[PDB]
């Protein structure tokens, strides 16, 4: 291996000699599996889940318990400190295991997608993974390529590579084989960074943690992940019941203190009901649906790359997308040629190779044969960056096509018969490309120009047309035919390029017209239609022309039959309010930047939507990145996008943007459900002991008696209502809106109803066991068991807000079915256990007793089925 | 509108003769090119063999030799042999043909639903 500043200084031979590299042939399998023996895999070694688990201490809710816990063992209650302690393991523990589990799928996703680059080692270019380089191999460089190692680079005819991942500059810089003498390394291709624009051969000079800025992505990996919003919105809100519950109990406390209590069992009970009402749970639940929605995702194949994405993609409303790449296969090919005479040449064949003849006026046209196609096809040669090498594409679709037409026509040796002294690059704002060239044998010939690109600029640069092989000035009447034939071409779903070459810019002659015929991806059309049928509006930002965009949309299904189409200098001219105003309307945006997707994006953002865009190509990251849900392509995508993307479907599907948005939308959902049941049971118990402590009757619930229903209501009973599956009425809803607003007032009527019916059932079998006057342990576990007994009805009646029990099922919920199952279990241990009644204060029960309290306490359930089926024929 | 229906694809061993048959509802005059492409996981569909307009068979490079293609318009079908075949060159195969235009600018290319061949190693 070499250093990369000496590697730089020493020429490219001396490079290749030291690491034994053959340039133009690469390394064989004997000569890498030996340097695979020597210096290893490319892996920066191995990437601490205790440091999880006392990480999941940091939430303060269970600090707020651990200080209850601590005043606890200070006035020694052993019984309580444990309880409230096994409170927090089980919570953390559940947490941890989802969030684990999660992040170990989300590790096998990342898996299946590895890092991948393009190499030549048997003399042939391979797609061959990043991890498997060893130093002296041969890779090429294509655009938007993620540079797989520190490389040498011996070849760069243009090269155009960010720095901002390793430097911290967002300009490219320009790297020139030249061998530099003495970051500034304007020869070496880093490790990590992003190649712009171009084409490179490289040779590589380290393999593992040999790379100079390897520790960049050492923090990288150790960056951590700050709290999702939702993770601090519920985490404001546990903060907030908490305070309320603080406030109610030292309420309480004073109260029980000036009417004469012992202030030993008040202060216990006080520190029961604050274990209890804090939502310790509440953090924990949100965390465990969002590591489940990114299973859920994960088996639906879409590698969710940030958190924050899981919730915001079930608000997520308008998807703009691209036409090439993501609409369409980018599997593009020339198959329509339109002469400036006005010829036409049908070029058959499909993929990038050179099987397929062009056919003009039924007859083969091979090398010069036709003059006019053939300076067509030279001008589309020469112009390119990419390269058919091995039946392997490397640069851009739209190139290839152009070279695979070169490679059918015979011509595909007149791009190392030009010399490219200079390079107008393309860049999606200049919408052309062009190149000054001078011919090898003929170095008398002037620096030729080649011009491909949009037709619109390239009439624009041409003052002259081509005619029978003559140079004649450019005729309106000419112009106008190109115009019809460019429109015909686009409007029958052809991308139409337009060529140009003459000398010095600004004064070439008009070759024709290509037409690149871009077959849209198959299933997008079923998508779009399930997509928009689900209240999610679908919009087409692009760069091509009118008529082609229009036909794709139109065969994809987002462009009816009145629909409106606006171009990017429209979006360029209107202001930002009028385009936030036209924008919902317009479902297909043509000739628009980068800068105009950007405004798209900006505007319906603006509108209070969350965008979500799918992208493709290397300009795009910045709108990718802009976007609220950045979206990529796993397996038809540039590095570029989905370094910047936040989910990347695996599969290439559209349905999958659809199931992130259903499977996001449940999360609230469930998030809902354990508020809902939470808070009704803790007001219920809060309640309880304020009217006890008010009206002097005796309490019926002790210390252990409240730590063990918070165990029920904030642990595993509580837990399941967050694992709750997803109902398919919520999944075709309107979109979710933006803000949170989890405690809605239909949420806190029923929290009310659930609440005022626990309150008043229990007190009443309290009143009627205390009818002799006598405070036995009956009667006190009576109402122990009747305020269990309703939190398990409140549980079975918490798991669905609209949809009925019966309807959903007891055996939908496997999580649910066990903790309530544990949580009667424990509780019949509790009544009837010896020891469980000496520290719980209990007396066993005869079965009349209990089949009462089951029969007392449905009425929870009776009464929520009630007002679900109110609301159900309301609705209907 | 022609259809096109692909046969013959099953298990074959290595060193031996594979048929397949691609059969048009047309009658096969106008089509100026037609052809197989094959399809694996992990890379783009490559071309396998076929026949254009001026009479001149197009071939693989790496398929050169081994594969050979007839065209017969009695029975409305192509017929491609495989001679000699590896474990290593087998994946599905499409027949896709081709006409010519010229007004409309829509491509009149006609795809075949594929047929699936798998080989494994010599054993
Ligand atoms: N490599 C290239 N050389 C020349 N012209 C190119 C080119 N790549 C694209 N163009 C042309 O530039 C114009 C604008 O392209 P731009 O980069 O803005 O978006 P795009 O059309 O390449 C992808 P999309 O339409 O999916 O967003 C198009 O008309 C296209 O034909
Ligand atoms: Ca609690």
């Amino acid at each position: 291996v070499l250093t990369s500043k000496k590697a730089s200084e020493l020429p490219v031979s001396e490079v290749a000699s030291i690491l034994q590299a053959d340039l133009q042939n690469g390394l064989n399998k004997c000569e890498v599996s030996h340097r695979r023996a020597f210096h290893g895999w490319n892996e920066f070694d191995i990437s601490p889940l205790w440091k999880k688990y006392i990480s999941q201490f940091k939430n303060p809710l269970i600090m707020l318990l651990l200080a209850s816990a601590v005043i606890s063992v200070l006035m020694h209650q052993f019984d309580d400190a444990v309880s409230i302690t096994v409170a927090i393991l089980i919570v953390v523990t559940v947490a941890f295991v989802q969030e684990y589990r999660s992040e170990k799928s989300l590790e096998e996703l990342s898996k299946l997608v590895p890092p991948e680059c393009h190499c030549v080692r048997e003399g042939k270019l391979e797609h061959t993974l990043a991890r498997d380089l060893v130093p002296g191999d041969t890779v090429c460089l294509s655009v938007g390529d993620r540079v797989p190692a520190d490389l040498r680079l011996f070849e760069a005819v243009d090269l155009s590579i960010d720095e901002s991942s390793l430097t911290g500059e967002t300009t490219p810089c320009s790297k020139v084989t030249a061998p530099q003498p003495a970051a500034s390394r304007s020869n070496i291709a880093f490790m990590g960074t992003l190649v712009r624009c171009g084409k490179a051969k490289g040779v590589v000079i380290g393999t593992g943690e040999n790379s100079e800025f390897g520790e960049v992505f050492k923090m990288m990996q150790a960056e951590e992940a700050p709290k999702t919003p939702l993770q601090k919105s519920m985490d404001l809100l546990g903060k907030q019941l908490s305070f309320y519950s603080f406030g109610i109990i030292g309420i309480i406390m004073l109260v029980g203190w000036l009417l004469g209590k012992d202030i030993l069992e008040m202060f216990t009970i006080s520190v029961s009901l604050a274990v209890a009402a804090i939502p310790e749970g509440l953090p924990i639940v949100v965390t465990v649906t969002l590591a489940l929605g990114v299973m859920r995702m994960v088996k639906k194949r879409a590698i969710v790359k940030k958190l924050p994405i899981v919730e915001t993609l079930g608000c997520c409303n308008v998807i703009c997308s691209d036409k090439t790449g993501t609409l369409t296969k980018n599997e593009m090919t020339v198959t329509h040629i339109f002469t400036s005479d006005g010829l036409h040449a049908e070029v058959t064949g499909v993929g990038y190779n050179q099987f397929g003849e062009v056919i003009v006026d039924g007859d083969v046209v091979h090398g010069f044969y036709n003059p006019a196609v053939s300076r067509i096809v030279e001008a589309g040669c020469v112009c390119n960056d990419a390269v058919i090498r091995n039946n392997t594409l490397m640069g851009k679709p739209t190139e290839g096509a152009l070279i695979a037409l070169a490679m059918k026509m015979g011509l595909d040796g007149l791009q190392q018969d030009y010399i490219r002294k200079a390079e107008y690059p393309f860049s999606s704002e200049q919408k052309w490309m062009a190149v000054k060239c001078v011919h090898r044998t003929q170095q008398d010939r002037p620096e030729i120009c080649f011009m491909k690109g949009a037709y619109e600029q390239v009439i624009k640069y041409c003052t002259t047309y081509q005619s029978k092989g003559q140079t004649l000035t450019l005729t309106q009447q000419q112009r106008d035919v190109y115009q019809q034939e460019k429109a015909r071409m686009g409007s029958a779903g052809l991308r139409v390029l337009a060529l140009a070459s003459g000398p010095e810019l600004g004064q070439l002659t008009f070759l024709g017209l290509v037409g690149i015929i871009d077959p849209p991806r198959t299933g997008v059309k079923e998508a779009v239609t399930t997509l928009i049928a689900s209240g999610v509006s679908i919009k087409m930002i692009t760069g091509d022309s009118q008529e082609t965009a229009v036909a794709i949309a139109s065969r994809l299904g987002l462009y009816s039959k009145t629909s409106q189409s606006v171009s990017g200098e429209e979006i360029d001219a209107m202001d930002v309010q009028q385009l936030s105003q036209i924008v919902p309307k317009v479902a297909v945006f043509y000739r628009a930047s980068p800068r105009h997707k950007m405004k798209i994006i900006k505007s319906l953002q603006k509108n209070g939507s969350v965008v979500a865009m799918t992208g493709d190509g290397v300009n795009d990251a910045v709108a990718l990145k802009a976007a609220d849900i950045g979206v990529a392509m796993g397996q038809t995508g540039t590095d570029v996008c989905k370094e910047a993307a936040d989910m990347i479907l695996v599969d290439d599907d559209f349905q999958t943007i659809m199931s992130a948005i259903e499977e996001g939308k449940g999360i609230y959902n469930n998030i809902k459900n354990f508020v809902r049941f939470q808070l009704s049971t803790s007001i219920a118990a809060l309640t309880l002991i304020s009217l006890a402590t008010l009206m002097n009757f005796p309490n019926p619930l002790n210390a252990m008696q409240i730590l063990w229903i918070n165990i029920i209501m904030d642990g595993p009973p509580a837990q399941s209502l967050g694992v709750e599956p997803v109902d398919k009425d919520v999944i075709r809803k309107p979109p979710r809106n933006w803000k949170d607003s989890i405690l809605t007032k239909n949420l806190i009527l029923k929290i009310l109803v659930s609440s005022i019916i626990i309150v008043c059932g229990t007190l009443f079998v309290f009143w009627r066991e205390l009818r002799d006057n006598v405070i036995t342990p009956r009667d006190t576990t009576m109402t122990f068991t009747c305020f269990v007994f309703f939190d398990m009805f409140n549980a079975l009646s918490s798991r669905s807000q609209t949809k009925s029990v019966f309807e959903i099922g007891l055996c939908s919920n496997r999580m649910f079915c066990y903790a309530v199952l544990g949580s009667i279990m424990g509780q019949l241990l509790v009544i009837y256990f010896p020891p469980l009644q000496k520290v719980f204060q209990t007396e066993s029960l005869s079965i009349l007793d209990l089949l009462f309290l089951l029969g007392l306490t449905s009425s929870v359930c009776i009464v929520a089925e009630i007002i679900k089926k109110v609301e159900r024929s309301r609705e209907k | 509108q022609v259809q096109l229906q692909e046969s013959g694809g099953g298990l074959v061993q290595a060193g031996g003769s594979l048929r397949l048959s691609c059969a048009a509802s047309g009658s096969i005059f106008g089509a100026d090119w037609m052809g197989w492409y094959r399809q694996a996981p992990g890379k783009e569909r490559e071309f396998v063999a076929g026949i254009g307009h001026g009479a001149s068979t197009y071939y693989a490079d790496s398929v050169k030799g081994r594969f050979t293609i007839s065209r017969d318009n009695a029975k409305n079908t192509v017929y491609l042999q495989m001679n000699s075949l590896k474990p290593e060159d087998t994946a599905v195969y499409y027949c896709a043909v081709q006409y010519t235009q010229y007004r409309s600018y829509d491509s009149l290319l006609y795809w075949g639903q594929g047929t699936q061949v798998t080989v494994s190693s010599g054993s």
